[PDB]
C-alpha cells in the first residue's frame, strides 16, 4: 500500500528535471 | 530519416529506441556498477539495430538522462524491491507508475525517464526467476504509450528523430 503511493510519489523528480537539463 | 511521423511508426521506434536506450544506459553502468545488470554479453543480450537513425536516439537520451537516472536510480531499486510485482499484474502496476509520472504532463524528460526505470523494473522480475519479461515489458510499454496518447505527443515533437535535436543531440 505505502509503496503504491510512494513508488509514484518518488517519480516527482525524474519527469521534469531532464527536460530542463536538455 | 525523413521528417514527420505517425503513431504507427512511433510505436516501432519506441520499442526499438527503448531497448537500445536501456541497453546503452546499462552498458556504461556495467563499468561503474552491476545493479540490475543484463544477462552478460551473449545471445541473451540486447541485439539492437543501431544501423537506423533510432540508434543515435537512444544514446543521446541516455546522456541527457544519464546523471538524472543514476541519481534517482539508487533509490529507485530501493523502493522497487518493496513492490515485488508479478507477471499477472505486471501491466496493472507499470501502467500505474507511468500514469502517476506523466500524470503531471508529458515531456522529453518524462519519456526518457520512463524507459530508464522501465528496464530496471523489468529485469527485477526477470532475474527474480520469471525468465521472459523483456518482451512483456516492451509490449506493455508500446501499448501503454499508444494508449496514453504518448505516441501522438512524440510524433508532434518530431518523432524519435527529435532526440538528435536535444541538448547533446
Amino acid at each position: 500500500e505505502d509503496i503504491i503511493r510512494n513508488i509514484a510519489r518518488h517519480l516527482a523528480l525524474v519527469g521534469d528535471l531532464l527536460d530542463r537539463s536538455i | 530519416a525523413l521528417p514527420s511521423a505517425s503513431e504507427e511508426q512511433v510505436a516501432q521506434d519506441t520499442e526499438e529506441v527503448f531497448r537500445s536506450y536501456v541497453f546503452y544506459r546499462h552498458q556504461q553502468e556495467q563499468e561503474a556498477e552491476g545493479v540490475a545488470a543484463p544477462a552478460d554479453p551473449e545471445m541473451v543480450t540486447l541485439p539492437l539495430q543501431p544501423s537506423s537513425t533510432m540508434g543515435q536516439v537512444g544514446r543521446q537520451l541516455a546522456i541527457i538522462g544519464d546523471d538524472i537516472n543514476r541519481r534517482y536510480d539508487s533509490e529507485f531499486q530501493t523502493m522497487l524491491q518493496h513492490l515485488q510485482p508479478t507477471a499477472e499484474n505486471a501491466y496493472e502496476y507499470f501502467t500505474k507508475i507511468a500514469t502517476s509520472l506523466f500524470e503531471s504532463g508529458i515531456n522529453w524528460g518524462r519519456v526518457v525517464a520512463l524507459l530508464g526505470f522501465g528496464y530496471r523494473l523489468a529485469l527485477h522480475v526477470y532475474q527474480h526467476g520469471l525468465t521472459g519479461f523483456l518482451g512483456q515489458v516492451t509490449r506493455f510499454v508500446v501499448d501503454f504509450m499508444l494508449h496514453h496518447c504518448i505516441a501522438r505527443w512524440i510524433a508532434q515533437r518530431g518523432g524519435w528523430v527529435a532526440a538528435l535535436n536535444l541538448g547533446n543531440g
